[PDB]
Parts: structure tokens; C-alpha cells; sequence
């Protein structure tokens, strides 16, 4: 299960229509924004969640593709199960003093759980199984342009609970974004992958999940979401050949000619990709 | 320390304008669940030119509506808009954070005055 | 309570404002992790001019959240907000070590007053 | 081993996006700030940590390039190793009463450990090999403009512990900086270098470490960080030809024409460098 042997970077584009992409739980449930400039934000956590979901759905629990963070699970017990699998019991706070036992519990955990093998985890709980850093990382998603969220009042004809006047109709609410366009960054590092065995087949599965992410999570509130673009830079060496910021500058997005009013469709924008330096390969997977 | 009709600072004027648009809307449409304030307070302070442009459409529509009925306020409000919009040269695309503080004061100050009577 | 409702000292006013904000927030969201104090005490003191305008956004949201319910205290808070702010001409950029102390005092007096039935 | 023969000064620039550069271990975990002005701060120790990391990654145990196994080691063992390696009986609190061997229980260190050779260490400890001052020093990093830390909220699938009270089962926090630009200062001294042997190849490796520091640092909380500029002043004799403060004044940073309220990119700033006196050589292209 050999690890990858190159350093990577990529860029992802996606948009929304008449929906809430991430309600952050500290302002009613309004969509999250930058409070000084009015651009919209989405957390990486959300994205990761989504990807976990997709992998679970597609692989159907195949061996060595289990997911560690399942709904309303208990983690300490999974730690204990790893301990027993490597045939040790935990100290209430610390990993086994025998280095090999800790290595075995950690390697067992990494081998069995796909998401641990990809993102790492903080297993420092009572049942101490250690720490992992994770080879794949992502940054915050930021909108290209300011967003103007709108709130919609709604009502319910039926009656919740008995009172003095209860058919008296309640008013509920929805919060929505009309339109918006988002950008994301990510990285992959070979040296860390060498510590966990993150193999290239996992990389292909990761690409696949990343392109088909939005298609399975339709909901009442979520509206319509889709993915538009995907660009990957491949270094020719286990250590890079150029700074990351220079690469990200090769891709530009701007108003499509003739657009006057607020953006309302993908067609109102124009996107271009520059020429990469000598030591890097540029591909468009979508 | 209270409302100063002579401050003539742009973010103060924008705050006053906002406050009185709120007040006029109120009289326009009774019984609303949510006020323009609740809807747009944040946005207005972040993107002046963006929204302000938008709001005035609706305000125009409303004052159009309201002349049929004998009731008046709204001519005082139309004059108040017309004073503040004449003092404001132009609408900034955005404001420095420190300026967004001063915008709140002009709003509160103006509101209190209108709160009276 | 030792609170003096007619002091009019800017840092004192600011502290009272802070306390009221905190109380409002508290009422809005039962079972919260922590207080406003915990998150933003430092910053406020450090740079009053940069944070207050952000605090006032959340204030509004909280009030909105509240008012819809039969517990229409939250109207009572808003009036205080009106009164306090009324007396203020602008936010300070910086505060001396001395008025920082004063700032604190105001906070505390107001805090106890709110907690009174 | 041949030490350098000139004095050096330099200036470094770097920025951040939606990240926490260095968490304050007392103030929850918020970014460090100036209590008076709101300017951000970064500890030098952090930087040195980073540099050591990069050196260990790139050299991988090459001879004379050990890193004092700084991670989770018992330090006093290496001192008695120096004593035993020098054939001297380990002395807990005191150096040997023999000048040559006394200094050898340190020269062994200097030969072996790169970071000791560069920064020095305290070695009067429960196994005593003495003191070192370090030919290379750095000061605190300061942002050019005030910063406004932000905080966000997190849900959770599951529960770690036996939380039998019995959705979204847990809260969590994150601390971030929308944007910021940082500056730093440093010095190098030849007379001290003569005492340890810090040589030219080490200086070149140091330059490389400074250029490429951040590339291998990606993490969950880190966000996006990169370096931007590097200017080096080289005097023409073992003792400089001008005061340091005069040199640092030749570099100036200011807002671009398009100020536009909040800064959100490097593009918002303009950087310029003056011209140095006759006795100083300025090279900035690094």
C-alpha cells in the first residue's frame, strides 16, 4: 500500500442558487459572512463531512474503507477496540510505554479507518491512542463577490400544540442566498503520507468523490449546488519546485463582458488559466 | 450630547438616511414580522452603494402609493430624504471599520429624534 | 446599587454599554458556552473604535430573536441602549491605563443594577 | 571550522489568511496581540522551531547536522554523552576542572548539533556542560496594522465519553485572523561565530530555510501562510560600518493607491528600499 511520491495542489469552484450553503449556529441560522467586507464563507469541516458521506455511500463499508466518525458514536470505545486489536489495554491517560504497542494500535487504526488515513485525528482521550496530522488539508472557502442574503417568511396552516386560539397560524422563516460563487484551496504532502500509507488509489477515489460531492445531499433548505471547475498542479519531486502562492495566481476569474447587474448565473463570469512553470504539470479534471 | 443637524460627515448622514427610511417604511406597511433594519442593517454599513440604490426604488414606489390617501407625514420624510441626499455627494463602495462605528451613532441619534412625537 | 445614572463620563458610559450588551446576549441564548466578556473584554479595552460596531450587529440579531416571543422584556433593553449612546459624540481610538480602570467600574455598577429585580 | 568574516543584518516579510499564526497559551488559545494598540505579535521561538523542523526534514541526520533531538527528549542525557564521548566523567552541576576537556564536553556538542552551533543553549543543568550564546539572534514580529481576531462555532457527530444524557451533540471553537502582514529583524555576529565555527555553508542552508520555511507546515488551524521579501545587508569588515537602526530605516511599507478600507491581499501594500552607505552591500533579490 505504497504512499504517493509527488506534491500536489488544486483549486475548486462551486456555486449555489436560492439556498443556504452553511448556516453558522450563532446568528439564528444565517449564512456565514465576513463582517467587514460582506463576502460569504464556508468552513472546511462541512466539506469534509460531505466527502465522508460520499465515501460511506459509494463503498458500502468495504474493508479498510470504514469511517471512524459515525453519527452519535462513542470514540473511547473505538480506541479501546483498537487497543484490544493490538492486544493491549489503555492507560487512563497515556499510550503504552512499550513503543511497539503504541505503534501497533496506531497502525491498526490507520489501516482500518479511511478518514483517519486521510485527515488525521486527536485520539488523546482517556483511551489514549495518540495523534495524527493527516496528509490532506483544506482552507476556508471565500466568495468572489459580496453577497446580500434575503429572509423569507412562511406560515403553517395546521396547529402545533393546544392553546386558547389553537388554529392561529405560526410564522416561520427561511434564509437564502440568491446567487454566489466560491473558491477553495488544498494541499497534499508526500512525507506525511509516508507515515500512513496514503496510496494513489485513495487519491483517485478522493478526486471522484470531490467531483460528485453535491449530487447526493439534496434537501429542503440547501437549494441547488454544483461544482464547476477543478485544476490540479503536480510537482515533479517529493518536494515542491515553486511557491504555492505563485501557482494560485495562474487562475483568474472576472466579470464576463456585457454583465451589468448583479451576477445571477455562472455565465456572468469568465475564467482563465495561465502557463505553469517548467517543473509543474497542470491538468483540468473537470 | 444628541443629534447634530450640522455634522455633515458622510457616514453620519448615511446613518441618518437609514434611520428615516426605516421610519417611513414602518408607516408604509404596518404589521410586518421583520423591519428593514433586521434585514439590511449589516449590509448597508458594509456596502453603501450596493443597497442604498436598491432601497430608494421601493421608497419611491411607496410614496407613489401613499399620495392617493389623504394622510400625510409623507411629505416631511420626502423633504428629509431630499436634504440628506443633497448633502451626500456620492455613495462609497465600502467603509473602513473604525467609519462603520460612526455610521451607528448617526443612526441612533436620528432615531431618537424620530422616536419622539 | 451604587450606579450613578448621570455621570456622563465616556469610559463609564462605555462600560455600562458593555454590561447591557452582555445581559442581552445572555438572555437571548440560554446555555451558551461563555459570555461576551470572556471573548471580547480585552479587545474592547485595547481598541474601542474597532469592536463596538461589530458588537452592535449581534445585539440587533439577539433582540430580533427575543422580541418575537412573549418575553418582550427585549424592548426595554433597546431603550437603555438609546439613552446611553445618546450621550456619546464619537468612539475613542485609545484609552489610558488610568481610563481603563474607570471603564471597569462602570461595567460593574451597571451589572449589579441589571440583576436587581 | 572556518567562521564567517563579516557582520550581517536582514529583514523578513510574511503574511497570513484565515489562520492562527501562534496561539496564546493563557488567553484560551487566541492570537497574541499588543494590549495597547492591537497589533499582532509572533514569538521568535516559533520561528526557530520552524527552522529546526525544516533542517531536520531536509538533511535527515547527515553528519554534523543533528538537531539535538529536541522533540520529547531528556536533555541531560546528551550532556553526559558529551562527557562520556569526551571521555570525561559526567558532572551534574559543574563543568570539569580542566579547561580543554571542559570546553570539549561542549565542542563535541557543537560538532554534532547544528542548532546548538547556531542558537546556543543553557547547559549548566543537572548535568553541566556550560553555556553558549549563539551567533544568530532574532526579535519579535509585529504587524504593520491592527488586527481583529474572529471566533466561530462547530458541531459534532458523536461523543467522546460516556455522555448518557443523550442531533448536534457538541460545540467547538476556532480562532482566526482575516488578514495580516508581518515584519521581523535579525542579526549575525562574527566574533561569537569564531567561538563555535559557524561557517558559510551553514549560512547558505540558513538562507534556504528562511526562503522555504512555510511550505512544509500545513495544518488544520494554520491556514495559508507564505514569505514575500528578504533583504540582506553585509558589512565590509569584522565590525560593521554603520548603526543597525539606520539600515532598517531604509525599508518602508505603505498602502497602495487603492486603499479601499480593509486590506485583504499583499497587493494592497507598496514596498520600497533606499540606498545604503558606501561601506554596506545591499542584496535583496533573495
Amino acid at each position: 500500500m505504497t504512499a504517493i511520491a509527488n506534491r500536489y495542489e488544486f483549486v475548486l469552484l462551486f456555486d449555489v442558487e436560492n439556498g443556504n450553503p452553511n448556516g453558522d449556529p450563532d446568528a439564528g441560522n444565517m449564512p456565514r459572512i465576513d463582517p467587514e467586507t460582506g463576502h460569504g464563507l464556508v468552513t472546511d469541516v462541512c466539506l469534509k463531512r460531505k466527502i465522508r458521506n460520499h465515501v460511506a455511500l459509494t463503498k458500502e463499508g468495504a474493508e479498510r474503507f470504514n469511517i471512524y466518525i459515525q453519527e452519535k458514536a462513542i470514540l473511547n470505545e473505538t480506541h479501546e477496540r483498537a487497543y484490544t486489536a493490538c492486544d493491549l489495554k489503555p492507560e487512563p491517560k497515556k499510550l503504552p510505554k512499550k513503543v511497539e504497542d503504541a505503534k501497533r494500535v496506531t497502525d491498526w487504526m490507520c489501516t482500518n479507518f479511511y478518514d483517519i488515513r486521510t485527515f488525521g485525528a486527536v485520539m488523546t482521550t482517556e483511551v489514549n491512542c495518540g495523534q495524527v496530522r493527516g496528509p490532506v488539508q483544506m482552507a476556508f472557502a471565500r466568495s468572489v463577490e459580496p453577497v446580500v442574503p434575503q429572509e423569507v417568511s412562511i406560515t403553517r396552516m395546521a396547529v402545533t400544540t393546544k392553546a386558547e386560539a389553537e388554529d392561529n397560524r405560526t410564522m416561520g422563516r427561511k434564509h437564502i442566498v440568491p446567487y454566489g460563487l466560491y473558491v477553495a484551496h488544498g494541499f497534499i504532502s508526500a512525507p506525511l503520507a509516508e507515515k500512513t500509507g496514503f496510496s494513489d488509489e485513495d487519491l483517485t477515489l478522493f478526486w471522484d468523490a470531490l467531483v460528485n460531492m453535491f449530487e447526493h445531499d439534496r434537501s429542503a433548505a440547501r437549494g441547488l449546488m454544483s461544482s464547476r471547475k477543478l485544476i490540479v498542479f503536480k510537482h515533479q519531486n517529493r518536494l515542491g519546485n515553486a511557491p504555492a502562492h505563485k501557482l494560485f495566481d495562474l487562475v483568474k476569474v472576472s466579470r464576463a463582458e456585457g454583465s451589468s447587474g448583479p451576477a445571477r448565473s455562472f455565465a456572468d463570469y469568465a475564467v482563465t488559466v495561465g502557463q505553469a512553470p517548467e517543473g509543474v504539470e497542470v491538468k483540468e479534471m473537470l | 450630547v444628541s443629534l447634530d443637524p450640522a455634522r455633515t460627515d458622510r457616514p453620519y448622514l448615511l446613518g441618518r438616511l437609514f434611520a428615516v427610511l426605516e421610519k417611513a417604511q414602518e408607516d408604509a406597511v404596518p404589521g410586518a414580522n421583520a423591519t428593514i433594519k433586521d434585514r439590511y442593517l449589516a449590509s448597508a454599513s458594509a456596502n453603501p452603494g450596493q443597497v442604498f440604490h436598491m432601497l430608494l426604488k421601493n421608497a419611491s414606489n411607496h410614496t407613489a402609493k401613499l399620495r392617493k390617501d389623504p394622510e400625510r407625514k409623507a411629505i416631511h420624510y420626502e423633504i428629509m430624504m431630499q436634504e440628506i441626499i443633497d448633502n451626500i455627494s456620492d455613495f462609497p463602495v465600502t467603509m473602513s471599520s473604525d467609519e462603520q462605528g460612526l455610521f451607528m451613532i448617526g443612526y441612533y441619534h436620528q432615531r431618537k429624534a424620530l422616536f419622539t412625537k
